[PDB]
């Protein structure tokens, strides 16, 4: 996360972190329930063998509320394309159930029509992760969050050098130095409504991080809710 | 205006069925007796930052 603030105790309980063989976080994810993690498909080619850690806010030491979970089944969207990152969505079935507690809890999955009409028409959403704090910097050891405004669809298409498909939306700032970044991918994009947080996106990609005239690109969760429902039964 | 007017007074999901407002809730919540508010059915309901 470039800019933003550190996630304070219990503020981002639905954040999951994919770790590689050396226990290094390389991507994020969103806790959907006791057995399911939502993440980005491109994150699956970023590591051979990986586990999912929850309840962590500071990768530097052992707090006490952390828990690692092995992945039982990886459910990648078959339409995902490495070339355009279209259909950048995957669900993870964990071998053991997550024990909800302080800093560990699922985000809500909204209904399509309501989400698109009431959630995505609001000014901002919230993205979070352990990703880079600068485009050239190193992964953050502290979990961060950042309010990112929804970007007009027409304007972002004009800003992008790459095709912005119907399965994605833009969020962030034109010139302001705040945005998601490498390492945050697969992470949560949630929208708050009356004190309750609903999953609205998945950190997908961007032309660099927080560049002028460039925005953050997120997978459009409302376009895969049915797919997600199905994925959580197999 | 129904749903277009302040989410039809619903806490969460709002539907316009037969020109009338109908509220619903996410998995883990129970629609309250007033048919608008959403009640958590158990601990650690989805979408809630952990306080205690
Ligand atoms: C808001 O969330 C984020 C914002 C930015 C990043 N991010 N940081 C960095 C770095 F730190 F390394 F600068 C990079 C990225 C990134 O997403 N890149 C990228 C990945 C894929 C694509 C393609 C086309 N590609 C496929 C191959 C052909 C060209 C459109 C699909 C275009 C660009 C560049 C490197 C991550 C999350
Ligand atoms: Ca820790």
């Amino acid at each position: 996360i470039v800019g933003g603030q550190e996630c304070k105790d219990g503020e981002c309980p639905w954040q999951a972190l994919l770790i590689n063989e050396e226990n290094e976080g390389f991507c994020g994810g969103t806790i959907l329930s006791e057995f399911y993690i939502l993440t980005a498909a491109h994150c699956l080619y970023q590591a051979k063998r990986f586990k999912v850690r929850v309840g962590d806010r500071n990768t530097e030491q052992e707090e006490g509320g952390e828990a690692v979970h092995e992945v039982e089944v990886v459910i990648k969207h078959n339409r995902f394309t490495k070339e355009t990152y279209d259909f950048d969505i995957a669900v993870l079935r964990l071998k053991t159930p997550i024990t909800f507690r302080m800093n560990v809890a699922p985000a809500c999955l909204p209904e399509r029509d309501w989400a698109e009409s009431t959630l995505m028409t609001q000014k901002t959403g919230i993205v979070s992760g352990f990703g880079r704090t600068h485009e050239k910097g190193r992964q953050s050891t502290r979990l961060k969050m950042l309010e990112v405004p929804y970007v007009d669809r027409n304007s972002c298409k004009l800003s992008s050098s790459f095709i912005i498909t119907q399965n994605m939306f833009c969020a962030g700032y034109d010139t302001k130095q705040e945005d998601a970044c490498q390492g945050d991918s697969g992470g949560p994009h949630v929208t708050r409504f009356k004190d309750t947080y609903f999953v609205t996106g998945i950190v997908s990609w961007g032309e660099g991080c927080a560049r002028k005239g460039k925005y953050g690109i997120y997978t459009k969760v409302t376009a895969f809710l049915k797919w997600i429902d199905r994925s959580m039964k197999t | 205006k129904l749903c277009s007017l302040d989410n039809g007074d619903c806490d969460q999901f709002c539907h316009e069925e037969q020109n009338s407002v109908v509220c619903s809730c996410a998995r883990g919540y129970t629609l309250a007796d007033n048919g608008k508010a959403c009640i958590p059915t158990g601990p650690y309901p989805c979408g809630k930052q952990t306080l205690e």
